[PDB]
RNA sequence: GUGGAAGUCUGUUAGAGUUGGUGUCCUACAAUACCCUCUCGUGAUCUAUGUGUAGGGGUGAAAGGCCCAUCGAGUCCGGCA
RNA sequence: GUCGGGUGAGAACCCCGACGGCCUAAUGGAUAAGGGUUCCUCAGCACUGCUGAUCAGCUGAGGGUUAGCCGGUCCUAAGUCAUACCGCAACUCGACUAUGACGAAAUGGGAAACGGGUUAAUAUUCCCGUGCCACUAUGCAGUGAAAGUUGACGCCCUGGGGUCGAUCACGCUGGGCAUCGCCCAGUCGAACCGUCCAACUCCGUGGAAGCCGUAAUGGCAGGAAGCGGACGAACGGCGGCAUAGGGAAACGUGAUUCAACCUGGGGCCCAUGAAAAGACGAGCAUAGUGUCCGUACCGAGAACCGACACAGGUGUCCAUGGCGGCGAAAGCCAAGGCCUGUCGGGAGCAACCAACGUUAGGGAAUUCGGCAAGUUAGUCCCGUACCUUCGGAAGAAGGGAUGCCUGCUCCGGAACGGAGCAGGUCGCAGUGACUCGGAAGCUCGGACUGUCUAGUAACAACAUAGGUGACCGCAAAUCCGCAAGGACUCGUACGGUCACUGAAUCCUGCCCAGUGCAGGUAUCUGAACACCUCGUACAAGAGGACGAAGGACCUGUCAACGGCGGGGGUCUUAAGGUAGCGUAGUACCUUGCCGCAUCAGUAGCGGCUUGCAUGAAUGGAUUAACCAGAGCUUCACUGUCCCAACGUUGGGCCCGGUGAACUGUACAUUCCAGUGCGGAGUCUGGAGACACCCAGGGGGAAGCGAAGACCCUAUGGAGCUUUACUGCAGGCUGUCGCUGAGGACUCUCACUCCGGGAGGAGGACACCGAUAGCCGGGCA
RNA sequence: CGAGUGGCUUGCUACCUCGAUGUCGGUUCCCUCCAUCCUGCCCGUGCAGAAGCGGGCAAGGGUGAGGUUGUUCGCCUAUUA
RNA sequence: ACGACCGUAUAGUACGAGAGGAACUACGGUUGGUGGCCACUGGUGUACCGGUUGUUCGAGAGAGCACGUGCCGGGUAGCCA
RNA sequence: CAACC
């Protein structure tokens, strides 16, 4: 996590790095199948290892709340 | 580093080069241009009435 | 003195020109004759290196291979329509008109077919509020009413790259990199640690603008620096 | 245990730089040099060549710094005796 | 460098040999730029050369650079120019849009050449041998032909294949050494043609419900392992090439580690890492053509730039030669290069100076200050505090070990890899040289890495992430241009412009009176054109009515400029200093007072604090980590000191040769007093004084060097400032022209914008030309 | 209160020097003055002695080391004739 | 070219109720300064002898280099305090 | 105390 940072930076900084990549890199549900193998190709950018399914997404996240709500409506 | 004798060391680019049109090496290979007699410039001849006395 | 930062810009010498050879394309609706027959299949995502977005390229029926403006949701062998019939799905793009209201949308046109002028950065989004058979109300990112022609058109959905503002920098570094990629000089030196001759706020014994920071609209360009025709500053009140 | 991140550490690797000696030199080897010590050395890094920005104008992580030993407005000739 | 010798009229420095040395990312090899003949030969020494010269980068004369396949040439990059168009009083000026061209010689892309021989000097160019590419012609084959592939690509970690090199083992050939039996060199052989294929991808079979696999991640009923197959690599292996070449000879064979080169796996991005020509796709024979330009040499402590044969500066590759060791480190040594970082001879060689070695006892007493010097040091084991943002602090600190020899154990396929054990044993000392941290505490500043005054400032200054405020919906905000036009912008509020503060943490009080900005505004004030009255046969002109922005007036606003006092138990002028911090990098007083520490402390730290004259994004407080930043203390150590000595190398001194400069009104052997424009070698009085020369440290010549930079004076200059004077851009606003029809309105036909077009939006407005009022250090 | 001497401080003046006489403190090295701190020899005492206190002649010699501070000065410490 | 001090004897005496407490003179030493000298102690001593690390000359022997001694130990003459 | 305040 931010522990390539060492002492350097600060608390929320690093902090708020720590857990956006936390989340970037936890297992995601691949929204073509349903496998947990979506990994971050670059900003905003998607793939299922499993299918290969290439999508867009949020820049840390395959999902935006903002994203969520097109679907609804 | 001395802006003298040790920054003429890094001095090996050439510029002006002897000119096509007058003979002076004047013309600058880079833009193309001499500075003596115009050539690249202009059709007409590079000259100046300050390049003499005004009365003269 | 000299001219200011501000005024050296204008020259669009390239220390502040933008690195457009490097740019990919200009993510402009399609033009279509009519008819809305046209469909197009997804056949890659790419980063966009003037966005910090990504960006999708498609291969539409008629052989046009061409990048588009991305929304989120959008991935490879997705097929995606445009004009006045399209489906009304995430990725399609047809007139405000054809659109249910209390849709999020995004890269608006400004007039119907200038290709796109509003909502086209990362995880932005505007939203169709009103019909009618003269104006389209939307509601910008700003959070501005904006009355439209209904014949602008625009695509369903949110930007992709949501949340990207997110995350610090953390590092000048990492400020440097993307500063590289747009048109902008960087780092930035304050009025106030200048000489006189370089700024308004220049010179002094220690440093401290020698004058109210609320500058006039009406100021000449050199002058008009700080906070230009503020209608008010600070926190309070 | 694996892994090998980092404007991460040591480092006269290359390369870049220059804290102190207020050492040597100061009709110099040199119109900015020499020696030891010292700092950086995977990055906002260093570097070659090409290319662009021109004088009340550039360029400037800002020292009025730099724009060919020249800069609180270059150089040349002219205005000019 | 030295000893011999060679040449020559002449020899320290021209050549030969021997002995002695220097250089190892360079002092060696190949080259880019740049230079331009400096290259090679012969003959010379008047010039140039830090002395000499028979020598030479010097002088004279001759000679020397050979290409289908090495560059150029071709392609396009940032970007440039030309023509057209438009602007401009105008152009050699200027932005856009078209077109065309230009733009890469080491180091972007790219059709094709290797090995050897040869010359005084060229050489993948000539010659010998072998080979390859393109185009064209002829012949056979072929109808395919353009889809696709390639050219073509970032950063970090890493597996596999694999050559050179190096090393190990044994054989062969030659050499060296001579108490042993060791040590060195060689043992060769290309392009090209042919062939082999690991990885990746895919297919068949198979049928895993837990197995398969990796250095690591990982893989699978959407079909794992296993088996088979398609496609498919090297500048690599293998065969030819080769009774080619090369070598005096032998003319090896295996192995490990493996640069080059080939091919995969992983990770990173608010960063996404060229394009085009060309090539492949798309057979073969024979023949012909392949022109033009470059080609020498230096590439640097003498061929480049720096006036020089200048200790400076100047790109690339040789990054795998041996020992060493972690190492592209030190030190020593090869291949190769050199004795030209080019004046010599002599004195135990004095004083004095530059570098440097060793110093008893004391141990910072030296000094502004431990400045300078020194101390420590590599690796392993043990062990490690306060504090902390939990990362760090940390190599904290402190302690112990360290060689050689003999025989072994463990890890690994193995190393000429690594980790240990037992016994023996030497020295004052085993990281023996070399290489190689001194350590600790308190305080101030800036958070951090980063930036800077080329040439006296590296810091606390600038930047930074972070915090904040301001403007703008894009026909925008901001900015450049006289204009035509342009940057931002292949951008669109999660944007980007303009400013302030400066990581995190806890916080950020009161004030809108003045100034600034912004909004509003009944009424007041407010220009010009048009309009009306007077005046004029007209006109000048005087007055009136209407009245835009602006102002008056009102309101909002301080993370906007800034402010937060005196007096009493309000007053100026809005408020009257809150949290914090405090004798401060701010406190004059001041060495404030108390304490700590010292024999003694204007210092430092802690506390107090009425603060001459602290205080909240003019940010306050605080703070781990970081620092060639400022101050203080301790341990250790030491020639900094007591107090200096001896020694080393280069000078200094004498001799040969070469051979400047600074400075010079004159005179001049001065000293003590006095005098004098009051700071005299020269005047006066005395004193002293025989001439010349060598060495010395610098008392005097108010020494030399520079028409004082300070200060003042000049109706001097310049840069900067502003509510100085006067103007000028620019912005806002009214009016007139463009401009049309039917104090509020409709319309379409100019004009503007969007759209490929149809057409849509807008519309007599806006843009533009003219003028009027307001603002206007942006500029003069 | 009155009269003087010095030329160490300060003030005053603007005589000398602006085609430059380098600026505090320290250090090192040399000479000097006496209005004497010690040392030699004296006089007086509210001089028993010891020791003080005051005065005279006298410049041969001596007058040192340290803590803060750039400091001069001064404050402080242990020595000292 | 010598200045100054401490100590002992004088003397626990003179003086003084006591407490306290001298001098002349004769001696021994210290300190600062001065001139000189090296038997003694100490420093140096890149004369010299030895030990030993790396590397090169094949080993051995014997040597070069590691800055003008690679490092370490001892040290004659001379010079010195 | 080394000019300006
Ligand atoms: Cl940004
Ligand atoms: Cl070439
Ligand atoms: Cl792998
Ligand atoms: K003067
Ligand atoms: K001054
Ligand atoms: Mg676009
Ligand atoms: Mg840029
Ligand atoms: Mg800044
Ligand atoms: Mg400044
Ligand atoms: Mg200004
Ligand atoms: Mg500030
Ligand atoms: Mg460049
Ligand atoms: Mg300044
Ligand atoms: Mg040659
Ligand atoms: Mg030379
Ligand atoms: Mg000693
Ligand atoms: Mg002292
Ligand atoms: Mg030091
Ligand atoms: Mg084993
Ligand atoms: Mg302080
Ligand atoms: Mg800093
Ligand atoms: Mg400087
Ligand atoms: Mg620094
Ligand atoms: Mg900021
Ligand atoms: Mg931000
Ligand atoms: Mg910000
Ligand atoms: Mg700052
Ligand atoms: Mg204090
Ligand atoms: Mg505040
Ligand atoms: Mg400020
Ligand atoms: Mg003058
Ligand atoms: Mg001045
Ligand atoms: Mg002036
Ligand atoms: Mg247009
Ligand atoms: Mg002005
Ligand atoms: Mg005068
Ligand atoms: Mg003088
Ligand atoms: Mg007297
Ligand atoms: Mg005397
Ligand atoms: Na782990
Ligand atoms: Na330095
Ligand atoms: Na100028
Ligand atoms: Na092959
Ligand atoms: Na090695
Ligand atoms: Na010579
Ligand atoms: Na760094
Ligand atoms: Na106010
Ligand atoms: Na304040
Ligand atoms: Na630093
Ligand atoms: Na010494
Ligand atoms: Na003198
Ligand atoms: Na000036
Ligand atoms: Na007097
Ligand atoms: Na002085
Ligand atoms: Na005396
Ligand atoms: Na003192
Ligand atoms: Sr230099
Ligand atoms: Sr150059
Ligand atoms: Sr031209
Ligand atoms: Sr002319
Ligand atoms: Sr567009
Ligand atoms: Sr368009
Ligand atoms: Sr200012
Ligand atoms: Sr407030
Ligand atoms: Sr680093
Ligand atoms: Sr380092
Ligand atoms: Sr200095
Ligand atoms: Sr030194
Ligand atoms: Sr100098
Ligand atoms: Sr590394
Ligand atoms: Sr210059
Ligand atoms: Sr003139
Ligand atoms: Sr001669
Ligand atoms: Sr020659
Ligand atoms: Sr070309
Ligand atoms: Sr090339
Ligand atoms: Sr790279
Ligand atoms: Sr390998
Ligand atoms: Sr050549
Ligand atoms: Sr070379
Ligand atoms: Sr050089
Ligand atoms: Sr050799
Ligand atoms: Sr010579
Ligand atoms: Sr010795
Ligand atoms: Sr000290
Ligand atoms: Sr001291
Ligand atoms: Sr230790
Ligand atoms: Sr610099
Ligand atoms: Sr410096
Ligand atoms: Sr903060
Ligand atoms: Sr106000
Ligand atoms: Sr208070
Ligand atoms: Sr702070
Ligand atoms: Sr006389
Ligand atoms: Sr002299
Ligand atoms: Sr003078
Ligand atoms: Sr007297
Ligand atoms: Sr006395
Ligand atoms: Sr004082
Ligand atoms: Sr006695
Ligand atoms: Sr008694
Ligand atoms: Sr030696
Ligand atoms: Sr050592």
């Amino acid at each position: 996590r931010s522990g390539r940072f060492g002492a350097r930076y600060g608390r929320v900084s690093r902090r708020r790095v720590a857990e956006i990549e936390s989340e970037m890199n936890e297992d995601h549900a691949c929204p073509n199948c349903g496998e947990d193998r979506v990994d971050r190709q670059g900003t905003g950018i998607w793939q299922c290892s499993y299918c290969d399914y290439k999508f867009t997404g949020g820049s840390y996240k395959p999902e935006t709340p903002g994203g969520k709500t097109v679907r609804r409506s | 580093t001395g802006a003298g004798t040790p920054s003429q060391g890094k001095k090996n680019t050439t510029t002006h080069t002897k000119c096509r049109r007058c003979g002076e090496k004047s013309y600058h290979t880079k833009k193309k241009v001499c500075s003596s007699c115009g050539f690249g410039k202009s059709a007409k001849r590079r000259d100046y009435e300050w390049q003499s006395k005004a009365g003269e | 003195g000299r001219r200011i930062q501000g005024q050296r810009r204008g020259r669009g010498t390239s220390t502040f020109r933008a690195p457009s050879h490097r740019y990919k394309a200009d993510l402009e609706h399609r033009k279509v004759e009519d008819g809305d027959v046209i469909a197009g299949t997804v056949v890659d995502i790419e980063h966009d290196p003037a966005r910090s977005a990504p960006v999708a390229a498609v291969e539409f029926e008629d052989g046009d291979r061409r990048l588009i403006l991305a929304p989120e949701g959008v991935g490879v062998g997705d097929e995606l329509q445009v004009g006045v019939s399209a489906e009304i799905a995430p990725g399609n793009t047809l007139p405000l008109a054809e659109i249910p209201e209390g849709v999020p949308v995004c890269n608006v046109e400004s007039s119907p077919g200038d290709g796109g002028k509003f909502a086209r950065a990362s995880g932005v989004n505007a939203q169709l509020l009103t019909h009618d058979r003269n104006v389209a109300v939307v509601k910008l990112p700003s959070g501005e009413m904006k009355r439209l022609d209904p014949q602008c058109r625009a695509t369903i959905g949110v930007v992709a790259g949501g949340g990207r503002t997110d995350k610090p920098f953390v590092k000048a570094g990492n400020k440097h990199h993307k500063m590289k990629a747009r048109g902008t000089k960087w780092p930035n030196v304050r009025g106030v640690a200048m000489n006189a001759v370089d700024h308004p706020f220049g010179g002094g014994g220690r440093q401290h603008p020698g004058k109210p920071k609320s500058i006039s609209r009406n100021a000449p360009p050199g002058r008009k620096v700080g906070d230009i025709a503020s209608k008010r500053t600070g926190r309070g009140g």
